[PDB]
């Protein structure tokens, strides 16, 4: 009777270490996820924003070649009227 | 090919004490083996290997071809020692560079993946399904219209 | 999509490869054989007198540092070149395996399969007290 | 591979003594470091009873010792208990003779030169090592993360200390060593505890209150709502039962222990917390790398394993920060044996291997051969 | 960094650190031996330079490589 | 003595269910963590990405606001000048 | 291309290298020309640390390098820098080996001669280029321009100097080389930005300072008028955002630090300014030319980007010349690599192709043959 004794009191520190693992596992996953979705929600918005940037940043090549065509025009003229 | 034959022929003794313990726990008793997709992994990770869930899960979409979960033990056998790690690193780094030192006929700094299809031509093998589209596919895996070095690497890195 | 071609193509790859190796070795051995012959000229037992061959040790002995100074020209470039080429592979690593230097580690190996490593320790406790009973 | 032996990453520590074999993932044998004798008579006859239990073992017959640590803030004050503990460290947990493995031991940045001269004498002498070498325990866990910048904060046991690295090179003039740490911590809640009844006084006692910290403390992301918040509800207070029943219930003593991080006049240290102290530390360095830095902070050290530092931490510098550079900080899963895996790393490398202070060396300049280019 | 030191290496070795010597002053049998000694020293430096010629072109081989992994990874 | 062996034979079933319970917890930690490195590493490239496009807009901002007063310039001096 | 052979138009400047093949429009490959040896000492083993990094590449890890330029004003004081410079250069930003090239350096005028003649020595020896010719400055400067006849002022990062040139028949005795150039300018904004509170000392600092210089400061038309503006309105302070937060905001330093090119008093040069050096330079040449010297005046060099400097400069020779002559200043937009373009232009000419100094000249005469006919 007391080796099954012994036995039992092996038993009771082995399900209270699994128990212990249960709640630590599912404090680390819950911790995980948060940062999962924070990560993803960034991650969303900065993609959008640059590209949003890289459109702008296309209209301003646009622009720049207008100008450059238009001083080349105004240059001609300055020198044909020195 | 012929290696998954050559393989059962040179069956590892080791490692066969591990799947015939699989073939135990599996096996609970004149049992047509199942194929539980929980088991192959349970059996997997337990075995000491280190199985990718990603190969767990080709196992769970791969299996069972009859319909009824019944599988041979040779294809189960054959799966189960392919998939668990034997080999070492697929020879050297410097032996690819001389192996792509020797491939580069065009001396452009790397190769073309026509330019492998031409020299296996020249191996005097017969092209099929198999061969032709993604060989040439994976060759150039960033599709750059050339096989560079790195791209040679990778496409047989870890191969023997 | 399959993957299984990988072991044919890895067979066809080798062979071609060791093909190309020693074909490469014999043109190797061929060319700087053809090339020696060329510009080394064998000695002759006969033919020439003392003053002859006085002569032509001589004029070998010029020749002989005209091309060694050329050889340490030569070698010199080679020495510089590979420096140079060291260099580039430390630049390169520092591109690339900055990053892939941590990669390499073997980890796992002797913590994954202890289990029983406390049932072993209370194991040999409960044997110690046994043995003080 | 081949010929050759394998090396012995030892470390220290102060509170948990980590060892193993270069080249894995987790040290071999991870226990505390502590030596007890026993206090009282002792009647029985023939029982066996040793005059020392070090290690693990004076952690289970820690009711009739008298513990005490070895190694007080990174310095080792007791040289004849810490030559037991690296003795039983080498036969017992390993199990491998030290006169064929070279050791890397570990120490903290600015502590005394005695300290190290003692140790490598000792570990040439006594246990005569072939080759061993001492690194500086922040650049180890700058390695564990695969990084090769960044400012790291490895706020161990013992000593908190934040090592500036740019680009492979350390920033000497910038390193901020901090005497607060874990046993600070202890202390204080040991100390606050006592606001509710609960009287712990012996040293064996100290790690009872050590695993309340452990598992109970975490850090509050605001200190003031919480302060609040504990003081109407009840939804904080933890319960947890000591090692022979009557639970105890710990109310907002959760994160007022461990908030002594962040505001060390609390146990009437002077100095900032751990939270500006990196600041400085990043502000003393040179005006182009400190965008780097900022992108690049990161902890170590089991200190800095309570939940919700990451985000405290994160909260005050983006206070103090500019508001344009942007405030990351790294917080692997594996933060308690960082310091040790990156040890490994260091000891495995082809690189390192001709670092070593091989015995020869040291027959010829003598212990003072550690100050010298093998540093 | 000190080129001139650079130039007199060279020159050293050009003229005084390499094997320097006139030997046609020796009798005709021992002379014949040294022809044939520095003969078969000159025919190693031919392979040497046949040797360093192939690594030169493996080597120029090598940085185009490099070149080329540069550009695809930049 | 019986009494206690049942209670024994319980702990140990419950024990292997513990032990299994443990192993998928570990598991899905596994899991997780590779599924936040992948996402992280994705943060990173989307942030230098970000930082590529708004640089570049800046740049060609500023060279289109100089163009563009250098030809008004030239304008008024084309006028000043017929 | 293909078959033929191209020439190498360096061009060394002080203070960015500019170089690239003859007959295109703009150089190849443009890097800061700086050699910076670490300083501080470096814990990370294997890191694959380098004993100097040049050019750009010592641009960004300029954080913990001590950048020292190796051309001072115009002269070169360092050769071993310079000769890695240019080894950087041929082989690294080009990828050609200089043994298939033929090269043509740029000269300030006025240079010692040992520095010409050691750089000719360089490129034989060293390099072993087959063919190199040294050209001034300035003669290129106006090819550019597709001119020929014309004043023009280089004022360059090392040495601003002003060659007077007629019909292709260049004035020798008419030559003004003033030492004041950008490099001035930005030691100047250094000590003027102090007076606001913003301390830079730190060589890697000096960077920061040139960037500001560049992005902001521009040439005041009237001196007077904007220092009382500046003064009582609020409407010229502009911000800019240092590499790491903090923005600074410049109020009249703006126009201050570029006001030094027209009065050298400020930073206790004796000299007269750019404006009245052309104007004594033009007094010196004949009196028949003088007209065509004045219509035709022509500026280059980088630090001639200034905004607004093209209107001082005219307002400033306009009240110094004779009424009735007409001041015109050719301010052409690529005037930063205006030199750069000249010597592609003069190197691509047929007519020029036998003016290059052959090595069998450079073995028959020693490094003396550069001030021989072959100039």
């Amino acid at each position: 009777a007391q080796k099954d004794e012994e036995k039992m009191e092996i038993q009771e520190i082995q399900l209270k270490e699994a128990k212990h693992i249960a709640e630590d596992a599912d404090r680390k996953y819950e911790e995980v996820a948060r940062k999962l979705v924070i990560i993803e929600s960034d991650l969303e918005r900065a993609e959008e924003r640059a590209e949003l940037s890289e459109g702008k940043c296309a209209e301003l090549e646009e622009e720049l070649k207008t100008v450059t065509n238009n001083l080349k025009s105004l240059e001609a003229q300055a020198e044909k009227y020195s | 090919d012929d290696i998954y034959k050559a393989a059962v022929e040179q069956l590892t003794e080791e490692q066969k004490n591990e799947f015939k313990a699989a073939f135990d726990i599996f096996v609970l008793g004149a049992e047509d083996g199942c194929i539980s997709t929980k088991e192959l992994g349970k059996v997997m990770r337990m075995l000491g290997q280190n199985p990718t869930p990603e190969e767990l899960q080709e196992m769970i979409d791969e299996v069972d071809e009859d319909g009824s979960g019944t599988v041979d033990f040779d294809e189960f056998l054959v799966m189960m020692v392919r998939c668990m790690k034997d080999d070492s690193k697929g020879k050297s780094e410097e032996e690819l560079s001389d192996l792509f030192r020797m491939f580069d006929k065009n001396a452009d700094g790397y190769i073309d993946l026509e330019e492998l299809k031409i020299m296996l031509q020249a191996t005097g093998e017969t092209i099929t399904e198999d061969d032709i589209e993604e060989l040439m596919k994976d060759g150039d895996k960033n599709n750059d219209g050339r096989i560079d070095y790195d791209e040679f690497l990778e496409f047989m890195k870890g191969v023997e | 999509i399959s993957a299984s071609r990988k072991l044919q193509l890895k067979t066809l790859m080798l062979q071609i490869a060791k093909q190309e190796l020693e074909r490469e070795a014999e043109e190797r051995r061929g060319e700087k054989g053809r090339a020696l012959s060329t510009r080394c000229q064998p000695l002759e037992l006969a033919g020439l007198s003392f003053a002859e061959l006085q002569d032509l040790c001589r004029q070998l002995h010029a020749r002989v540092d005209k091309v060694d100074e050329e050889r340490y020209d030569v070698e010199a470039k080679v020495t510089k070149n590979i420096t140079e080429i060291a260099d580039l592979n430390q630049k390169i690593f520092d591109l690339r395996g900055k990053f892939k230097r941590p990669t390499l580690r073997r980890v796992r190996i002797s913590a994954d399969a202890m289990m029983q490593a406390l049932l072993g320790a209370r194991a040999k406790e409960t044997l110690d007290l046994r043995a003080h009973l | 591979d081949d010929e050759e032996t394998t090396a012995l990453v030892c470390d220290n520590g102060s509170g948990l003594v980590k060892a193993g074999f270069a080249g894995d993932d987790a040290p071999r044998a991870v226990f505390p470091s502590i030596v007890g004798r026993p206090r009282h008579q002792g009647v029985m006859v023939g029982m066996g009873q040793k005059d020392s239990y070090v290690g693990d073992e004076a952690q289970s017959k820690r009711g009739i010792l008298t513990l005490k640590y070895p190694i007080e803030h990174g310095i080792i004050t007791n040289w004849d208990d810490m030559e037991k503990i690296w003795h039983h460290t080498f036969y017992n947990e390993l199990r491998v003779a030290p006169e064929e493995h070279p050791t890397l031991l570990t120490e903290a940045p600015l502590n005394p030169k005695a300290n190290r001269e003692k140790m490598t004498q000792i570990m040439f002498e006594t246990f005569n090592v072939p080759a061993m070498y001492v690194a500086i325990q922040a650049v180890l866990s700058l390695y564990a993360s695969g990084r090769t910048t960044g400012i790291v904060l490895d706020s161990g046991d013992g000593v908190t200390h934040n090592v500036p690295i740019y680009e492979g090179y350390a920033l000497p003039h910038a390193i901020m060593r901090l005497d607060l740490a874990g046993r600070d911590l202890t202390d204080y809640l040991m100390k606050i505890l006592t606001e509710r009844g609960y009287s712990f006084v012996t040293t064996a006692e100290r790690e009872i209150v050590r695993d309340i910290k452990e598992k109970l403390c975490y850090v509050a992301l605001d200190f003031e709502n919480e302060m609040a918040t504990a003081a109407s509800s009840s939804s904080l207070e933890k319960s947890y039962e000591l090692p022979d029943g009557q639970v105890i219930t710990i109310g907002n003593e959760r994160f007022r222990c461990p908030e002594t991080l962040f505001q060390p006049s609390f146990i009437g240290m002077e100095s900032a917390g751990i939270h500006e102290t990196t600041y400085n530390s990043i502000m003393k360095c040179d005006i182009d790398i400190r965008k780097d830095l900022y992108a690049n902070n990161v902890l170590s050290g089991g200190t800095t394993m309570y939940p919700g530092i990451a985000d405290r931490m994160q909260k005050e510098i983006t206070a103090l920060a500019p508001s344009t550079m942007k405030i990351k900080i790294i917080a692997p899963p594996e933060r308690k044996y960082s310091v040790w895996i990156g040890g490994s790393i260091l000891a495995s490398l082809s690189t390192f291997q001709q670092m070593w202070i091989s015995k020869q060396e040291y027959d010829e300049a003598g212990p003072s051969i550690v100050h010298r280019k093998c540093f | 960094g000190k080129r001139q030191t650079e130039r007199e290496k060279k020159k050293k070795i050009l003229a005084e650190r390499r094997k320097v010597l006139a030997i046609d002053h020796l009798n005709e049998d021992q002379l014949r031996e040294k022809a044939k000694e520095l003969w078969q020293s000159i025919y190693n430096l031919e392979a040497e330079k046949f040797d360093l010629q192939e690594k030169f072109k493996q080597q120029k081989y090598e940085i185009n490589v490099l070149r080329n992994r540069i550009n695809d990874n930049q």
